[PDB]
């Protein structure tokens, strides 16, 4: 229910902008995502996940 | 240190360079030497309001500080938030600077009615209360700089105004003590 609550909505249309948020947040939001894309990123650039 | 006029103009000349070097010191914006943007990183000298740039395509085109910047400053919390309102604000530097005028104003007033015994350690607790504001203005600026860099003469010049202060306040009061001693001396005989 807290996304539901969640105001400004944090569902991202596309996968490239939800991991854009959390660059730009800078650990005040956390992404919902595949563990094998996840495995990824935390080694891809720019290595901050 | 010795004789009362020559101490009193000592006393006076100190209060009054304080103010003069303490005053610059707000009012110049060479406080920090580090690299930056005065819009690429580049050489950048800060104070407290406005920071241009050196050694860059244009030359003196400052800002005005981004005491609360946009664009997700991720807030903090509530002494992080105390801590950058007293550095925007600038509330100790000022509140020294009005201190150190007080005090100015007391002495040179010292002059008219001298029989008023407590306006020459008002001024002396003025000047000490100065003093302490300088330290802890210094003290909150360089901790706000801890959130290759070097500090500005300005900051040197409101560093001295600091020591001369207190060197001044430690006579302002030291005369409160020997003209008071006075008294007892003509009541024994």
């Amino acid at each position: 229910t807290y996304m539901r609550s969640a105001e400004p909505s944090v569902f991202v249309r596309t996968t490239a902008e939800g991991v854009a948020r959390v660059r730009k947040s800078k650990g005040k939001y956390a992404y919902l995502l595949e563990s094998t894309m996840n495995e990824y990123i935390e080694q891809r650039k720019p290595c901050d996940t | 240190l010795f004789d009362r006029g020559v101490q009193m103009l000592l006393t006076t000349v100190g209060a009054f360079a304080a103010f003069s070097l303490m005053t610059i010191a707000v009012g110049t914006d060479y406080w920090l030497y580090s690299r930056g943007v005065c819009k690429e990183e580049v050489m950048t000298h800060s104070g407290l309001w406005r920071t241009c740039c050196l050694e860059g395509n244009f030359k003196g085109l400052c800002k005005q500080i981004d005491h609360f910047p946009e664009d997700a400053d991720y807030e903090a919390d509530t002494a992080e938030y105390f801590l950058r309102a007293v550095r925007a604000s600038s509330i100790f530097p000022i509140l020294s600077v009005i201190l150190l005028f007080m005090g100015g104003l007391c002495i040179a007033a010292s002059e008219f009615y001298k029989t008023r015994h407590n306006i020459i350690l008002s001024a002396g607790i003025f000047f000490v209360s100065a003093g302490l504001s300088n330290i802890i203005g210094i003290i909150v600026y360089i901790s706000a700089n801890a959130g290759s860099y070097s500090y500005g003469w300005s900051f040197y010049f409101g560093a001295l105004s600091f020591i001369i202060a207190e060197m001044v306040g430690v006579l302002a009061v030291h005369m409160f003590i020997d003209r008071h001693k006075q008294l007892r001396a003509t009541a024994r005989a």
